[PDB]
């Protein structure tokens, strides 16, 4: 899940002088610059609030997938948070999956994959941003 | 390494990062209550350097030739310790990352690494002269970097535009499949003698390879290499 | 089958094909053909249509002058507003010269120079004890 | 020298670099805009003006050759028009054409014939009321892409000053797009002379329905009001590019200037390190 | 008296970055540089000429009530110098006043302004 994280971030801090000067850009520099501020703010976290490893990978899936654009960029954290109050409660059985096979040697396998994008759209139905 | 030295044969020797034998030939000298010296090393740094590194040398019998990793404190070539080292260094390699996402093995940047030797007088002319037309145009296409982001190839005139497309086609030829690299690829070990390297790379810019697409020089020994296997 | 070409100072309005141009004289209308005599003369504030195949569009010039000859004819209208772009303000064109331009077209690019130019004012003497 | 100032100067020279590379590739944006906006003009003008070439060859009288088609004789006041950019850091654009105008009003006023400038945009609307002479009419605020209505405010005035003979004579300067390295100025007319554009090529007779008088009347404000639009955005485009040119410089410079703090700011460490061995050292003995 | 002129002058010490070489500043800051210089001007000195307390009142009360708006920067110096000199032939009272109740709580007493205003006035009215 990360290699596109870290890619997307240096990407970012490649062009990070233009974070006053996103909007009037190119529209796939502008893309990749919205999409560095989302990460950096998801990366944003609380004292003494650790995520376990399954909930880490759920959150970086749907970012690094373009599932964050639609949220607004200071409301990401607030996402990051409910998102994961909804998992925790909505489904723990998507995150038993996600823990289960955390070691397979491909972890995008469809059981896992197609539970976690139901989960996600469903948590994006629900929600509004 | 000598006993191998004097047996007659020839000797890699590696040594990790030199630097780290400065810096304890450095805390050595201040414990034994040394004065220390211009950075706080130690005052017998050359000396020191000169027990070390003068052994490393060609005699009749055999040779020694090292390839030393060094680290450079802060980033200052002129601190004693690189600099002390660079008084003892034939050549330089420097590695970069940047020639490592675009999957080239030997990672080189031939505008920054470096060697005395490439003189012609005993690499000979036509060694030097294609090592020096090779760093022409790597640096005529790092300067049109600037013309090719900020506007696009549409810029670039006749000629130039040329010497990017062979620049694309120099920068991978330079990767070679190690065979010691079969594990890492799959593709078969090839040693390039450094006069077909030289015919080679020459042939690339006076003539054949233009025609070629570039992408098909990935990973070929000489260029007779890359013409019979990907030209079919 | 001659070649109209509508021109205009800020873009080509259309160099296509056609059949038959209603003109708007200043003394009269006057219609082209595909071979039509030369004539050249001012338009007036008013209605210009052209036939395709037997369609007619109200591009409805409010202004300029035409040169005819027996090989093409030009429309140099100076101010051409087509009566028939219903996308107008509903979306885009007059809808994008509102919001697309005229608001990030050159204001946002203003003040975002702007902002750049004064931060670089502010370091260049930031930095004044060289 | 402290190690710690020359820090500070890195890092302001460094941000200095990174605003400039950023003024540089939106200036490269705007340039290749203002250039896809001239190639779009051109069609419009490319037409008038072989429409020009054929009206100047039919009409030969001197007596129906009025409006803007008198060469009236004993020249005595001249109108320049000088189009700026907007703003700074263009390079030495606005330096040239500056100096061009100035060249041009000192060798007009040595004929002995009056002179009045109208200004497009606000360096040169600065300029000319600090030298002293007041423009008569200004065009500020000038958009990135303006329409032919922005130049209408100073094009139909020259045109009625002409006309009343308040003006004699109309002349444009303005910084030609030679290249996206040199952007020099140029001097044009705006009196009609015989359309150069392809002489008398075209040799077809014309119907004028309003009339001889009535279409040149017509036909001439509308060319002299075209070819100040293509001025001003070739203008534009210049502008731009000199302004990417300039960045790119400035950036590079600013590069150097790092360089060199660095290389200062690596001495001032060694020597800061040596001092504090020396004198711990010292007390130690 | 020095108050005004303290705080005045702050804030020519920050907003002269743009003064320097930007000549398309807003009508505030333009009105704050330009009242600094005036400030910064004033404290040229050359050597071996104390003002005593007295007249550095005066001068600064005059500049700090925006009657020295009209002098051109170059010849703020000659001004200041005339108006010692005035001060010294002309009218030694208002100076006399001055030192007599700088120490009041309330310096600009109606009497203080009145024979200050109306002398900087007639100097003004004498030298240009």
């Amino acid at each position: 899940v990360a290699g596109k994280l870290k890619g997307e971030l240096a990407q970012f801090r490649d062009l990070a002088a233009f974070a006053q000067f996103a909007s009037d850009l190119d529209a796939t520099t502008k893309a990749q610059i919205e999409r560095g501020q989302r990460l950096q703010e998801l990366l944003k976290q609380p004292q003494y609030q650790p995520l376990p490893v399954e909930d880490q990978v759920a959150v970086l899936y749907a970012a690094t997938n373009n599932y964050l654009d639609d949220v607004p960029v200071p409301l990401i954290t607030k996402w990051r948070d409910d998102f994961l109050a909804f998992l925790r409660t909505a489904h723990p059985e998507v995150r038993k999956l996600i823990y289960d096979n955390r070691l397979d040697r491909k972890f995008p396998t469809p059981e896992v994959k197609e539970a976690l994008e139901a989960a996600i759209k469903e948590f994006k139905a629900t929600s509004n941003y | 390494a000598e006993y191998f030295r004097d047996e007659g044969r020839d000797i890699l020797l590696f040594i990790d990062n030199i630097f780290r034998f400065v810096q304890a030939g450095s805390e050595v000298s201040s414990l034994l209550g040394r004065m220390p010296s211009q950075v706080g090393y130690q005052p017998t740094l050359g000396t020191e350097m000169g027990e070390l590194q003068e052994r490393i040398t060609s005699t009749k019998r055999g040779s020694i030739t090292s390839m030393q990793a060094v680290y450079v404190p802060a980033d200052d070539y002129t601190d004693p310790a690189p600099a002390t080292v660079f008084s003892h260094l034939d050549a330089t390699i420097s590695l970069e990352r940047s020639i490592a996402e675009r999957a080239i093995f030997p990672a080189v940047d031939p505008l920054a690494s470096t060697s005395r030797i490439l003189d012609p007088n005993i690499v000979g002319e036509e060694h030097y002269r294609v090592a020096q037309e090779v760093k022409r145009v790597l640096q005529r296409y790092k300067d049109l970097k600037d013309i090719i982001a900020i506007l696009g190839m549409e810029e670039l005139s006749d000629e130039d535009k040329l010497t990017v497309q062979r620049a694309r086609k120099i920068e991978l030829f330079f990767s070679q499949p190690f065979t010691v690299a079969q594990q890492f690829t799959g593709r078969p070990g090839k040693y390039v003698p450094v006069k077909k390297t030289v015919e080679s790379f020459a042939r690339l810019l006076n003539g054949e390879g233009d025609h070629i697409p570039e992408s098909f020089f990935y990973m070929q020994g000489d260029f007779d290499d890359v013409l019979a296997a990907y030209e079919a | 089958p001659i070649h109209l070409e509508i021109v205009t100072a800020e873009r080509v309005i259309l160099s296509d094909d056609v059949d038959m141009i209603s003109a708007p004289t200043k003394d009269g209308r006057v219609g082209i053909l595909p071979r039509h005599a030369p004539l050249m003369t001012i338009l007036e504030p008013g209605e210009l249509d052209i036939i395709k195949n037997g369609e007619r569009t109200p591009f409805a010039v409010s202004g300029g002058f035409m040169e005819v000859l027996p090989h093409r004819v030009t429309i140099l209208a100076d101010t051409v507003e087509r009566a028939d772009e219903i996308d107008e303000a509903r979306a885009e064109q007059a809808r994008a010269e509102a919001e697309a331009r005229r608001r990030e077209a050159q204001s946002e690019r203003d003040m975002a120079l702007a902002e750049a130019k004064l931060r670089k004012e502010m370091v260049r003497l930031r930095v004044a004890q060289l | 020298p402290s190690s710690r100032e020359i820090k500070r100067r890195i890092r302001s020279v460094k941000n200095v670099a990174q605003i400039t590379r950023a003024m540089e590739m939106v200036s490269a944006s705007k340039m290749r805009r203002a250039q896809r906006n001239v190639l779009a003009t051109r069609p419009y003008a490319d037409r008038m003006r072989e429409v020009m070439a054929n009206l100047t060859a039919r009409v030969v009288g001197a007596a129906r050759r009025g409006t803007l088609l008198e060469k009236r004789e004993t020249v005595k006041s001249v109108a320049l028009l000088v189009v700026t950019p907007d703003r700074g850091l263009c390079g030495s654009l606005v330096a040239n054409v500056l100096r061009r105008a100035g060249r041009f009003i000192t060798e007009q006023r040595a004929m002995g014939r009056t002179v009045d400038v109208y200004t497009f945009g606000r360096k040169g609307r600065d300029f000319f009321l600090r030298t002293g002479f007041a423009p008569a009419g200004e065009a500020t605020r000038l958009g990135d892409a303006p329409k032919l209505e922005a130049i209408l405010g100073v094009a139909i005035s020259a045109i009625n000053g002409f006309q009343s003979g308040k003006y004699d004579e109309l002349y444009i300067i303005y910084s030609e797009f030679i290249n996206t390295l040199v952007q020099r100025p140029a001097i044009k007319q705006l009196l009609p002379v015989e359309s150069p554009d392809i002489s008398t090529t075209t040799n077809v007779d014309y119907t004028y329905e309003p009339g001889e008088e009535e279409v040149l009347n017509s036909i001439l404000p509308r060319y002299v009001e075209t070819q100040i639009y293509q001025a001003v955005l070739e203008s534009i485009a210049s502008e731009h590019s000199a302004r990417m040119v300039a960045m790119r410089n400035a950036t590079n410079n600013a590069k150097d200037l790092v360089r060199d703090l660095t290389l200062s700011f690596n001495k001032a460490r060694q020597a800061a390190i040596t001092k504090e061995v020396s004198e711990i050292a010292s007390g130690a003995a």
